[PDB]
């Protein structure tokens, strides 16, 4: 597909776990959804760039969330890889989730407790090509969406 | 005590009222509206009744055309007093002008007041109408003209 | 110099339980550095003290005093960061909780005077005025004060 | 003369806090039923009557740039058409200010 | 045994209200576009069966929903209180627009509904009365009308004026109390299945829908008492300020029963009409 690309991530990191890149992809999905409640952000700095970081930082202070992972549906496989160049690694992702917003006075403003239900998903992680390790990245034909306990005004133009 | 005195006091004496009221019916006479301190237009009022009044009378007479004469300072509306204005009420016979208030002035936040001679070419102030005729009160008040007009 | 009111908008209080009582938001705003004295401020901010926002609004828009658009801009401002940000439904159902005025820094000449008006807005509707004391209260309270009496400076 | 002592706090308090002094609540504004704005009841919708004024400043503007200079208030009645109005059988021998805009629909 | 009579009715009411209200999946989204000159070309975002017009009211402005009294979706009254229900289109008619004949005609039936409720509850319990219908009268008449059945052993009662004071005390008392005007759609059936003592309103059941295509009718509740109205009501008894019944009649044809028929006038808070004009409308409201 494009090993041309990957010729490079296997000529600098040396290591190249094709397999294993999957685990390693789960693990940090979960340990960075898992920190986005606990108002400790400094470690979710080093797990997500400064790309996607201040946005995923920022729209949640405030805000107590309670994530939560219950289950994968099926085992998660890498997707193409592209590559004065930053790794992108794209991998598809069936999950089941479960999540629990609430305002800064602690009122529900989306979605439900338990309710423990599917979710799929195009990751991205990136990786500087050192130091820097893997971190992800990014995140759909036209899946539903479920709605917000709120009712809201949209003004004239 | 200023028991039965109709006439204000502004300006730096009679004289300057007259001028004051003279510049603010001039331009009354020029625009045919003019937003204007609440109680000056109040004073004004009365005087722009009786140019119209003293311009019916018509170019012919003398008398009405010194009063003109002193009452506007460009003479270019003269005229328009004798031509289009006294011409326009000749079936009115009274209350030519409408005065209405307005919001405060921004600056020193006076009462205002907008005059204007009626049925002139402008856009129409945004008058106030009454409740429309067909609202719960006025519909018993109608049932109540029936009632009595058949006991009548 | 200190900068406590804007941060009363980031106690985030712990998630509800879904039997208590809806909590009502809250939010807090400030104005600083109004080039008006705080003496007379005072009046604007005690005016629209127990009222909703909308009523306030309304009342400030016809005042003449140069502080009444200072308020009404404040005023504004707060309704829409509540909406925006502090997850209000709706814009209207909020009422001036607190309104206070208080002095400024900057320098002489002759005082220039300055002053910060500061608001907090209740979500919910305005609570209704307290009523007057009804002459049964007082026959009440006086019939509870004659039946307190102990007989003083004895066993 | 001058004060004999200052004036405590308190005594400045039923002072100045004195029902008197107090800035009253207004029993007198509505909304204008049709347009929908904020309005004292004997007095014009602020709204209102800027949008009037605003029409009526550009009306004058086209008289004065048809007048030329001053000195020249015409002898006869004045009115303004908007596009695609023609002096209605009525409105011969007055003088016409063209507009180039739509009749608003507030103007009769 | 009429107060539990109002229980009997009061559990089964709530009881269709619980079940429908629980019918809605999971808050499902629905768009109002509003139409009117004021604020025009909005767009609110509501709950597809939870909120109501007020919810949309309240979004715009305080001055909406203290002068709003029915909502227009799809251009139909439909009461403030009543949730909607599809993607729709809505505007809000007052008592002072340009033409008050919806609003005026669904303030004259929910004072007739607010006159059942103080009457029926007037007399004293060894008597039986029984509410027969709110006959719907043009707002130009006079006064609204209400047509009851007392029991046969008052034929020679004509009521005293002390007696219609009391009524307007009450009704006072009633509008004193804030209570909202509840409303509630419901298959037709509850008519047939439940409501026995409908023994006069028993005719005005099938009225409800056998005319209509559909199957399904309308229930009013001011709080615990319950009827039929033919259109919307007002949303809360507080809008009435003046008010007051006048007196009574009687229709000749006194086969069936003695037909009373109560007469009352009234007006809201915001057309509040001065002194001497209301005795003059109250001497109308005797006719
Ligand atoms: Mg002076
Ligand atoms: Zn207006």
């Amino acid at each position: 597909a494009s090993q041309v690309s990957i010729r490079r991530i296997k000529d600098y990191d040396a290591n190249f776990k094709i397999k294993d890149f999957p685990e390693k992809a789960k693990d940090i999905f979960i340990e960075a959804h898992l920190c986005l409640n606990n108002s400790d952000h400094d470690r979710l700095h080093t797990l997500v760039t400064e790309h996607c970081f201040p946005d995923m930082t920022w729209d949640i202070k405030y805000k107590t969330v309670r994530w939560s992972f219950v289950e994968s549906l099926e085992p998660s496989h890498v997707v193409q890889v592209r590559c004065n160049v930053y790794g992108q690694i794209t991998v598809r992702m069936h999950t089941r989730q479960t999540l629990a917003i609430y305002d800064r006075f602690g009122r529900l403003m989306y979605g439900q407790e338990d309710v423990p239900k599917d979710v799929l998903e195009y990751v991205v992680f990136e990786k500087q090509l050192p130091y820097g390790s893997w971190r992800m990245h990014t995140k759909p034909w036209a899946p539903p969406k479920q709605p917000i306990l709120k009712t809201v005004m949209i003004p004239g133009p | 005590i200023s028991h039965g005195r109709v006439f204000r006091r502004m300006g730096l004496g009679p004289e300057s009222r007259i001028h004051l009221l003279r510049n603010l019916l001039t331009g009354l006479v020029r625009h045919e509206r003019i937003e204007a301190p609440w109680a000056r237009v109040d004073e004004m009022r009365g005087y722009a009744e009786k140019l119209i009044d003293y311009g019916k009378l018509g170019d012919t007479n003398e008398r009405a055309m010194r009063m003109a004469d002193f009452w506007l300072t460009e003479k270019d509306l003269i005229p328009k007093l004798f031509q289009v204005l006294a011409p326009r009420y000749k079936d009115q016979t009274g209350g030519y002008t409408r005065m209405l208030q307005i919001p405060n002035r921004s600056l020193d936040r006076a009462k205002m007041a907008v005059i204007e001679y009626k049925g002139n070419c402008l856009p129409p102030l945004p008058l106030p109408r009454r409740d429309s005729h067909l609202t719960l009160l006025n519909q018993l008040l109608q049932g109540l003209r029936q009632d009595l007009r058949q006991s009548q | 110099i200190s900068r406590k009111w804007e941060k009363k908008n980031k106690i985030v209080y712990p998630p509800q339980l879904p039997g208590e009582p809806r909590r009502p938001a809250e939010i807090y705003h400030c104005r600083r550095q109004i080039k008006y004295s705080k003496d007379k401020m005072w009046y604007l901010a005690k005016l629209i003290r127990g009222m909703s926002i909308d009523q306030a609004l309304a009342q400030l828009e016809f005042n003449d005093k140069k502080g009444a658009k200072i308020i009404k801009e404040v005023l504004l401002e707060a309704q829409d960061m509540a909406v925006r940000d502090h997850n209000v439904e709706f814009r209207s159902n909020l009422y001036i909780a607190e309104s206070t005025s208080g002095r400024g820094q900057c320098l002489k000449r002759m005082e220039k005077v300055y002053c910060h008006y500061f608001v907090k807005l209740v979500e919910g509707p305005p609570p209704p005025p307290e009523p007057p004391k009804t002459a049964v209260a007082h026959a009440k309270e006086y019939i509870q004060q004659l039946r307190s009496r102990t007989i003083v400076h004895t066993l | 003369a001058a004060p004999k002592n200052r004036r405590t706090i308190e005594v400045n308090r039923c002072r100045r806090r004195n029902p008197q002094k107090l800035i009253k609540v207004k029993n007198n504004i509505d909304v204008c039923p049709e347009c929908g704005h904020l309005k004292q009841k004997h007095v014009l919708c602020a709204y209102c009557y800027e949008k009037v004024c605003k029409e009526t400043a550009e009306i004058r503007r086209q008289i004065g740039k048809q007048e030329g200079g001053p000195f020249k208030a015409p002898t006869i009645e004045t009115v303004v058409l908007y596009t695609g109005e023609t002096p209605s059988e009525q409105d011969q021998g007055k003088r016409i200010i063209e507009r180039d805009r739509k009749r608003p629909s507030w103007f009769t | 045994s009429p107060t539990e009579l109002t229980e009997m009715r009061n559990d089964l009411f709530n009881k269709e209200k619980a079940r429908q209200l629980s019918l809605t999946p999971r808050t499902e989204k629905i768009e109002v576009k509003h139409v009117g000159k004021t604020d025009p070309g909005t767009v609110f975002v509501m709950n597809k069966n939870i909120s109501t017009p007020y919810s949309c009211a309240m979004h715009l402005s305080e001055w909406y929903c203290r002068k709003s009294i029915l909502a227009l979706v799809d251009g139909q009254p439909w009461d403030m209180y009543k949730p909607l229900t599809k993607s729709c289109e809505i505007k809000f008619l007052t008592f002072k627009d340009c033409d008050p004949g919806e609003v005026n005609k669904a303030y004259w039936r929910s004072c007739a509904m607010m006159m059942g409720c103080v009457i029926e509850r007037a007399f004293k319990d060894e008597y039986m009365v029984n509410l027969v219908r709110a006959p719907e009268v043009p707002v130009i008449s006079g006064a609204f009308c209400y047509d009851v059945v007392l029991d046969s052993k008052l034929d020679e009662w004509m009521p005293t004026k002390e007696n219609l004071r009391s009524f307007t005390k009450d009704a006072h008392a009633l509008i004193y109390k804030d209570l909202p005007f509840e409303t509630l759609e419901v298959e037709a059936k509850v008519a047939l299945e439940i409501f026995q003592h409908s023994k006069y309103k028993v005719d005005f059941i099938e009225e409800k829908a056998s005319q209509n295509p559909e199957r399904i009718v309308k229930l009013h509740r001011i709080g615990d008492f319950i009827d039929v109205s033919e259109g919307p009501l007002i949303p809360r008894t507080s809008i009435c300020f003046q008010y007051e019944v006048s007196a009574v009649h009687n229709l000749q044809p006194t086969q069936p029963s003695l037909i009373r028929r109560f007469q009352g006038v009234s007006l809201p808070v915001h057309l509040r009409a001065h002194f001497t004009i209301w005795d003059k409308l109250l001497e109308r409201s005797r006719k």
